[PDB]
RNA sequence: GAAGCUGAGGCCAGUUUGACUGGAGGUGUUCGCCAUCUCCCUCAGUAAAAACUAG
DNA sequence: CAAGACCAATCTTTACACTCTGTGAAGTTTTT
DNA sequence: CAAGACCAATCTTTACACTCTGTGAAGTTTTT
DNA sequence: CAAGACCAATCTTTACACTCTGTGAAGTTTTT
RNA sequence: GAAGCUGAGGCCAGUUUGACUGGAGGUGUUCGCCAUCUCCCUCAGUAAAAACUAG
């Protein structure tokens, strides 16, 4: 490894933040203004003060602390192995020994030294920089040679891709100079000059005279090591100025230029760090800025290709594969493509860090689970799943109807806060391998399911039966296995009755369509109150039942009236004569149903008719409206039967958790099923194509309801309260999600 | 944005109903009478407990909930603060090579009330709550402070066990926390404080913490607002110190990392309890001999079931003690996992003891059904 | 034990029957002989460095 | 009596080998 | 009859020697 | 016994007049 | 004067003719009951805040 931990106390936006357990790739994600670049600034200042540069000290998070501390724990196990060995007697190795590992092995005795040598070596070097209130800086190690050597051994390479100079890639060479280490004693400036003069002269000695003249005229300073290696590279290679795919930089784009710059630099880093013991830490800001999603994916793919091409394992070995640890690569991204490709192509060698600024202003760093044990999920992992990492509140659902509802534009207009929550339908296995409960504190979430997934009532036996999900939930909820007393006695009682519910029996009425005295609403409320600790919300019925309740019957009926008035047309190219013929053949009163069947049919396009045709159509439509009102209020005894029939037609469930298909298969409620089929095939034929779940009736219903109620009432608080009254179920979930989002 | 409290803030969200009568009739908020405070004796120490029925207890609780929790503190204060814990107090010192520990004598009794007034003044607007008689800050301190009947000479006193006393102590000592932290930082010493126990550590090879100069300087600072150093509890050691059983060690030199481990004295009681459980000693004897919990005959609520009541009570108390120690070591394990500073072999010992505790609690619970 | 102190004598005055202590006053004050205003003799022995020769 | 804080300058800090990769089997005044 | 203005691409442009300095003694429509 | 070092926040800091210029005549553990 | 200290008793062992002091050992050590390995009873009274319910 390279760095064990980084700790910041009271500097910039950090109160007390510790980052550890670094992996080969560390993806940093988080909202805008959470401190992601503040880590960059802290590390940059620490390394600038490491080399004794003169810079302004960073600002304190709060002024009620007299200190601000930065702690770095360098991992010197591999360097200790490098230098302690008797073979490496070089001068650089001798310096590293005499600076770092001397005076540390001095204090240890023979027994402890031998124990360290023989056992699994683990040596760390902890360096703390403390900034006082008067801008003075104090180190925990008072030997500046140690700090300079630590800077040399673990160089910090740093890019903000936003401020890259696209048309001049010179800053690459400097970074290359930081990477590789070798000997320069043998190469003087005399042998090289003689070689060049012998190669460049029609008469021997001329080039040496020229260089002597230039040297005599100028006054310079001896080369530093990095300048030496840069000069030798630049002389050795064929060209200095950079060219993108055979074309000059200024003709190319900006995204292409930045992508190629980053790609070449990272490729050089990984390629050149193989043979040396220098372990850099590289920090990229926005590796995706100005890049097409395809280009960002390709950038990560090429990075992983180079990373895996030099990686040696128990199976992969041979020429060109090294065990040398890879440099610690941090990059802060706001692009789901970068994160998705990072996860999919790295697996266990990547780490996702979430930066969130809390309520007071401190930054919190958390680790989001990005390793999955399921290969199928890794292969099927796509942009939609990777988008979840950037969410603020994830509302997991089960079917597509909930997606249709919670994404409604008009509904989100009146609840802007819920616009920040991403809805994602999750299967049970997908929800299991995502592990949203691991984050919880990082990304709050809620899992929305129907109560059918818990209890399956049987009409024949008049018994509830517990699904295995209920047993598993109870098993996590019987916390009392190894605990102490707390105000959880109510929880134990609730679990006791939840286990007791199995043996109880409840009678049903109307051949199994209602409960005599059992209140499924009360059971749902108790279940939700108990299971709020598990972030799971269970609805009493299906989502169609939630939309269509006894209170929502009027507006829905109004929609029927509107769907009776506007969106059908006349099924003939000759409205006048056709309407006359159908009025003649079919009576207004006795045969209104076949007359409406023949005349009107659903059509998106509305041709304009004559005024008399409009009058006739309006009279027929009003007559049909009155007839349907009378028939509906006659064939059904109370409003509850009508609501249940509407739920069943659209695909909902009864009070006993039975669908229309389930009732047909089991054979119960023959009379109600026959009435529903009669209403579908005779009077409500035009609504038949809209009866299905995926037909999009939810969107039209919600849009019309919102528009109508906004027409009735003007104030937004009034409109929200009316929404809460009319849909007590959905508005509650939206309110809970928004309240959790606000905090 | 700092927290500010005005008349409406006191009357609406703080008082709610505790002092509605005083605010509607413009009557002065009274002192905390001796009738509302009972005087307990624990050791040589004296504790003051307020009665719950009094409105002062409720207003203290809502003061703690809504007001004292927003005033900024000093990060060197690791006690009585949201998220502060003893292990946090003992952690920054794993980087040190020499350790020193100091104590403040009677920290809560030596807090001057005028210092509390000065500390709380900037966070409370200067108004007149009750006509022109009593100011808002005066009413709030009347709620917070108390007058000791045993020692009337020193006047108003922040007593031990007054709900809001710990937060007020942290706020009033923030000044000295800043002063001492600045001094230690200029000396290159790591400083932390838990309640009144102060811990300093030097990561350099030096004898500063063992010298009399350091004690003299800290005492000179503490004399600014009248505190004193308990000379009996002063401790200074090198490369290893033990604080109430928790041992911090650092044998290394330059850039070394120490380790914190509980010692065997600390685990003696739980080991003895597990040993007695494995020896089939009756639960009553285990609870009375080691856990010092006993069922006094004056505490029995009903005489209907008494032989069963005693057995159930002792069973529950043993379960609660085992669960408490299980969660105490789970806290140690979590702290190690978050910071990686607890001894690895001690982590193995913790794992073994935790498995033993869990097995014993499982056995007791299984026997409960027999 | 650690700390600190001053060249050797001779009359005269003050304290001593027989030897020891000072040789303008005023004023103020941190009481330091510290600051400000006015107006005893002899004989030894006396290294070094720096500043300073108004304008 | 005894003690934390004991100047700032002063010297090639960039790789090695068996292992093409792993690190190892004759003035005044002041100090005086 | 005869005439200015006759694409844009396409290939090592950096020193030599005697002279350490001087260069030398079986669709429509359009063009048709 | 007694003492230097006694948080960090918190509020219009830009001209006046006579003088056209001068400023004035029912858990563990810790503190306890 | 300042500083510091611990609930009330009853047998048994050690110091006392008649009442006071402790109720695993080993090992090391900064000698602190400090660290590490192995293996007395009764009766009162017991405020508050924070951390912590392995994975
Ligand atoms: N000198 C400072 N003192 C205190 N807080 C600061 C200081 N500088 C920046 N901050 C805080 O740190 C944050 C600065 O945003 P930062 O660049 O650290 O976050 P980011 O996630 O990198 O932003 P982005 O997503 O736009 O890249 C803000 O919360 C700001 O209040």
């Amino acid at each position: 490894m390279t760095i064990e931990s980084i700790r910041v106390k009271n500097l910039l936006s950090f109160d007390d933040v510790i980052l550890r357990d670094f992996r080969d790739i560390n993806c940093i994600i988080g909202r805008n203004n959470v401190g992601k670049s503040n880590l960059l600034k802290v590390i940059r200042y620490f390394y600038a003060k490491l080399e004794n540069k003169k810079v302004i000290p960073l600002d304190f998070h709060t002024n009620y602390n007299a200190v601000g501390e930065i702690t770095f724990t360098f991992d010197t196990t591999r360097i200790k192995k490098i230098v302690t060995s008797r073979k490496n007697n070089g001068r650089f190795h001798k310096h590293i020994y005499n600076t770092l590992f001397k005076s540390s092995s001095v204090k240890l005795n023979f027994e402890e030294l031998i124990a360290r040598k023989n056992s699994t070596n683990k040596s760390f070097f902890s360096l703390t920089l403390t900034i006082c209130k008067d801008d003075s800086v104090m180190w925990s190690v008072d030997d500046p040679k140690v700090r300079s050597l630590l800077a040399t051994l673990y160089p910090f390479l740093y890019i903000e891709t936003r401020h890259i100079d696209l048309y001049d890639w010179n800053p690459i060479w400097k970074l290359i100079s930081n990477l590789n280490s070798f000997n320069f004693d043998d190469v003087d400036h005399d042998e090289l000059v003689n070689f060049l003069d012998e190669k460049i002269s029609s008469r021997k000695g001329d080039y040496k005279k020229y260089i002597d003249r230039v040297v005599s005229v100028i006054d310079t300073k001896p080369y530093t090591y990095k300048e030496k290696v840069i000069n030798y590279i630049k002389v050795a290679i064929k060209g200095d100025s950079f060219v993108n795919a055979g074309e000059e930089l200024f003709t190319q784009s900006d995204g292409t230029n930045s992508n190629k710059f980053l790609e070449t630099l990272l490729h050089l880093l990984i390629t050149l760090t193989r043979t040396e013991f220098i372990s850099p830490i590289v920090y990229i800001d926005e590796p995706e800025v100005g890049l097409h999603p395809k280009l960002a994916e390709s950038f990560v793919s090429n990075l992983n290709k180079i990373y895996s091409k030099f990686k040696k394992t128990s199976e992969l070995s041979g020429p060109g594969r090294y065990k040398t640890p890879y440099p610690n690569i941090f990059y802060s991204t706001h692009s789901p493509s970068i994160l998705k490709q990072t996860i999919k192509l790295f697996g266990k060698d990547q780490q996702v860090l979430h930066f969130s600024k809390k309520k007071d202003g401190s930054t919190r760093v958390n680790k989001i689970n990005s390793t999955y044990s399921d290969e199928r999920f890794l292969n099927i992992f796509s942009d939609n799943e990777a988008r979840l990492f950037f969410s603020e509140y994830i509302v997991f659902v089960e079917g597509a109807t909930e997606l249709e509802l919670f994404r409604n534009l008009s509904l989100l207009n009146l609840y802007p806060a819920f616009s920040l929550a991403d809805i994602y339908d999750a299967n049970e296995v997908i929800l299991a391998n995502i592990n949203p409960g691991y984050s919880k504190a990082s990304i709050p979430f809620v899992i929305i399911k129907d109560i059918d997934t818990l209890i399956d009532y049987s009409i024949k036996t008049e018994k509830f039966s517990l699904r295995p999900l209920f047993e598993k939930m109870i098993k996590e909820l019987t916390k009392e296995f190894d605990y102490y007393d707390t105000g959880f006695g109510r929880v134990r009682k609730e679990i006791d009755l939840f286990s007791d519910i199995q043996s109880s029996t409840k009678k049903h009425m109307d051949s199994g369509l209602f409960f005599k005295r059992f209140s499924l609403h009360n059971l749902s409320s108790r279940i939700n109150k108990v299971s709020r600790k598990l972030n799971r919300y269970f609805m009493t019925t299906t989502i169609e039942g939630a939309l269509i309740n006894e209170q929502s019957l009027p507006y829905f009926f109004n929609w029927i009236g509107d769907v009776i008035l506007t969106q059908m047309t006349i099924n003939n190219p000759n409205p006048d004569k056709f309407i006359e013929a159908m009025r003649r053949r079919y009576n207004i009163k006795s045969q209104v149903v076949p007359l409406f069947k023949s005349v009107f049919c659903i059509g998106l396009n509305h041709p304009v008719y004559s005024s008399a045709v409009d009058k006739q159509a309006l009279r027929i439509k009003l007559s049909f409206l009155n007839y349907l009102k009378r028939k509906v209020y006659s064939d059904f005894n109370n409003e509850k039967e009508i609501v249940l029939a509407l739920r069943l037609a659209f695909g909902g469930k009864t009070e006993t958790q039975y669908t229309l298909d389930k009732l047909r298969k089991d054979g119960e409620a023959e009379l109600f099923r026959e009435k529903i089929k009669n209403y579908k095939n005779n009077e409500l034929f035009f609504l038949e194509p809209q009866m299905t779940k995926t037909s999009g009736w939810v969107t039209t219903f919600l849009n019309y309801t919102i528009e109508k109620i906004t027409s009735e009432e003007s104030d937004d608080d009034r409109i929200r309260q009316k929404l809460s009254f009319i849909f007590p179920e959905i508005i509650s979930i939206i309110e809970q999600a928004s309240s959790s989002i606000e905090a | 944005k700092m927290i500010l409290v005005d008349k409406v803030f006191y009357e609406k969200i703080l008082s709610v109903e505790s002092f509605k009568e005083n605010i509607i009739t413009q009557s002065a908020i009274p002192k905390i009478s001796n009738k509302e405070v009972r005087l307990i004796s624990s050791g040589s120490k004296i504790f003051y407990a307020i009665n719950n029925t009094s409105p002062h207890s409720h207003v203290q609780l809502r003061l703690n909930r809504f007001f004292l929790s927003h005033i900024p503190l000093n990060s060197a204060a690791k006690a009585f603060v949201r998220g502060g814990s003893y292990l946090k107090y003992l952690e920054p010192h794993i980087y040190g090579s020499s350790y020193c520990r100091l104590d403040i004598s009677s920290f809560f009794n030596n807090i001057s009330f005028d210092d509390v007034k000065q500390s709380l003044s900037p966070y409370i607007k200067d108004e007149y709550l009750i006509g022109t008689e009593q100011k808002l800050i005066d009413a709030i301190l009347n709620s917070v402070g108390y007058e000791s009947p045993i020692r009337k000479d020193k006047g108003m006193i922040i007593p031990m066990g007054f709900r809001t006393s710990p937060a007020i102590s942290n706020i009033v000592f923030r000044k000295m926390d800043l002063l001492i932290q600045d001094f230690c930082a200029k000396k290159g010493v790591i400083y932390s404080r838990y309640a009144d126990d102060m811990l300093f550590s030097n990561p350099r090879e030096s004898k500063l913490l063992m010298s009399d100069y350091f004690i003299d300087e800290i005492s000179s600072l503490l004399s600014i607002m009248g505190f004193n150093i308990n000379q009996s509890k002063y401790i200074s050691r090198e490369k290893e110190i033990s604080i109430n059983g928790y041992v911090i060690e650092n044998k290394g030199g330059n850039g070394s990392i120490g380790t914190i481990r509980l010692s065997k004295s600390k685990l003696n009681t739980v080991l003895k309890v597990t040993h007695a459980l494995a020896q089939n000693i009756p639960y009553k004897n285990i609870c009375n001999k080691y856990i010092k919990v006993r069922l006094k005959e004056k505490n029995i609520k009903y005489e209907s079931k008494k032989d069963e009541f005693e057995k159930k009570y002792y069973r529950d108390q043993l379960i609660n003690y085992l669960g408490g120690y299980r969660s105490y070591l789970i806290s140690l394990v979590k702290f190690h996992s978050e910071y990686k500073c607890v001894n690895s072999d001690f982590i193995i010992q913790i794992n073994g003891i935790l498995n033993d505790i869990q097995n014993h609690i499982q056995k007791i619970k299984k026997n409960r059904r027999l």
